[PDB]
């Protein structure tokens, strides 16, 4: 039932803990996302900030996804052919991070996030493969 | 046979370290050249292997046109490049490639099409059943036990300093000089060369280094210990030549090193040893920071001389703020720290829930590695 089924894919895994589909164009808003966890929390602010114009400040800060603090490894978000940006949560004292990767396509922003001890690549490929399927489809 | 039996194969610009995942060190290190046959005016024949590869290619010299394949840890020739490997299994190892998993390693800001390629020749040529492409510095933090923190790599044509999140590379803030080993030996000579110790060249380059190895040691204070040299004898140590004279250096010992920290005195215009680590540091995020300056590893060749850790501790925390830690980790077997790192991680299962398998190289082809490896 609608882009609940795309969500519904993504997790069916036992990998992932997380997803959502977010459109940036102009009005920002969650498409669908796994309930009660912190991407259905994303804000336009947030969003405003990971379709930016520069892509050098979040290095040094950071940027929050739903209020969770993370670190940027790689970003090619705005760069064709790759389309992805990757991130790692920022834990305190021992609590486990996890591995999030936010890949773009015409109108969306497909966000996946690892369980414990998923490697990035993992997450990347999988939630680069689901963009593709939206990015074929005029998504 | 009796396991799975994953390779790693670390490729140095010079020296090629192959092994089976899970030992105590490279179970074959040689050099990475390939000999291509000749002696011109075109003759009456040559013979066997149109190309000769590693220690054997390394006597021939005269018969074959020796190249060097790979350049400041960036593949230069694809051809020879294939040779070195082929050589690795079918010589070396002497293992079907076709039947072991294996980690290739690679160097901070490969360009893309170089990964790429490097993939699609694993795959289609060697036919590999899986493989992973790893960064040198990430497995060299490995193998001191580290998931986060900074590595300082100086070999021999370039150093690199990658700060390291959780076993991911930070690309943006990965920095790098053009100062390794060569020129400490370029350095020297000419240093040495003063009280014309005229080495220069008739194998004679090759002693300069072996004094730079075996006599050169870093100085905590540059001017005290230049003021103690000019004082004179128990910093003044004598070195002997194959045949002949047993030479003497004093100023020499700590000055060569001493351009790492002091690129002028080379003649170039270029940020030290030091500030290159702290300047990678503030590209990162202010979270991590703190974890990177009590975590700087040291890896390579270069970082083998006594005392740079000193004056590595001392030099970052006159540049950094008081608020954290500064902590040199400078591991015993720095020469072999790569190999070691790659050793470790193609031993865990987890490798397995890790790579790209060839399954995946034939539904996606190269481009796989932009995508699984970080
Ligand atoms: N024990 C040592 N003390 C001081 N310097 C050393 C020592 N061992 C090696 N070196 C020097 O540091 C460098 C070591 O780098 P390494 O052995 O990794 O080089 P390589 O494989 O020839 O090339 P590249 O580093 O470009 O991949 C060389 O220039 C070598 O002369
Ligand atoms: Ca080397």
């Amino acid at each position: 039932a609608g882009w609940n089924a795309y969500i519904d894919n993504l997790m069916a895994d036992g990998t992932c803990q997380d997803a959502a589909i977010v459109g940036y164009k102009d009005s920002p808003s969650v498409w669908a996302a796994v309930p009660g966890k912190t991407f259905v929390n994303i804000t336009p602010a947030e969003v405003g900030i990971l379709v930016g114009k520069d892509r050098s400040s979040f290095f040094v800060n950071g940027l929050t996804l739903g209020g969770q603090k993370c670190s940027v490894i790689r970003d090619s978000l705005l760069q064709d052919g790759e389309f992805t940006m990757d991130l790692r949560t920022k834990s305190t004292g021992g609590a486990p991070t996890f591995n999030i990767t936010v890949t773009m396509t015409a109108k969306t922003l497909v966000l996946l996030m690892g369980k414990e001890g998923v490697h990035g690549g993992m997450i990347n490929k999988k939630c680069y493969e689901m963009a593709s399927h939206l990015r074929r489809s005029q998504y | 046979d009796d396991d799975i039996a994953a390779l790693v194969v670390d490729n140095g610009s010079g020296m090629c370290k192959a092994g089976f995942a899970g030992d105590d060190a490279p179970r074959a290190v040689f050099p990475s050249i390939v000999g291509r046959p000749r002696h011109q005016g075109v003759m009456v024949g040559m013979g066997q292997k149109d190309s000769y590869v590693g220690d054997e290619a390394q006597s021939k010299r005269g018969i074959l046109t020796l190249k060097y394949p790979i350049e400041h840890g960036i593949v230069t020739n694809w051809d020879d490049m294939e040779k070195i490997w082929h050589h690795t299994f079918y010589n070396e190892l002497r293992v079907a490639p076709e039947e072991h998993p294996v980690l290739l390693t690679e160097a901070p800001l490969n360009p893309k099409a170089n990964r790429e390629k490097m993939t699609q020749i694993m795959f289609e040529t060697f036919n590999t059943p899986a493989m992973y492409v790893a960064i040198q510095a990430v497995l060299s933090l490995y193998a001191s036990g580290r998931t986060t923190g900074i590595v300082m790599d100086s070999g021999d044509g370039v150093t690199h300093t990658v700060p390291i999140y959780e076993g991911y590379a930070l690309p943006h803030a990965i920095l790098r000089l053009d100062l390794a080993g060569r020129d400490l030996t370029d350095y020297l000579m000419k240093i040495l060369t003063e009280r014309g110790y005229s080495f220069t060249t008739t194998a004679e380059r090759e002693i300069v280094r072996d004094i730079k190895e075996k006599l050169c040691y870093v100085a905590l204070d540059f001017e005290q210990e230049m003021a103690t040299a000019a004082s004179s004898s128990s910093l003044e140590k004598s070195y002997e030549l194959p045949d002949g004279q047993v030479i003497t250096i004093g100023n020499e010992r700590f000055r060569c090193p001493e351009a790492l920290f002091q690129p002028s005195f080379l003649g170039m215009e270029s940020c030290g040893i030091h500030e290159t680590t702290f300047n990678s540091i503030m590209k990162c995020d202010v979270d991590i920071r703190k974890d990177l300056y009590a975590n700087t590893v040291l890896s390579g060749g270069t970082t083998m001389y006594p005392g740079i850790a000193d004056r590595m501790q001392k030099e970052i925390t006159a540049l950094a703020p008081s608020t954290m830690k500064i902590k040199i980790i400078a591991p015993p077997e720095r020469k072999y720290s790569v190999w070691i790192g790659g050793s470790i991680l193609a031993s865990l299962s987890t490798f397995q829930q890790m790579w790209i398998s060839k399954q995946e190289y034939d539904e996606s082809g190269p481009s796989i590695v932009h995508r699984k490896c970080f």
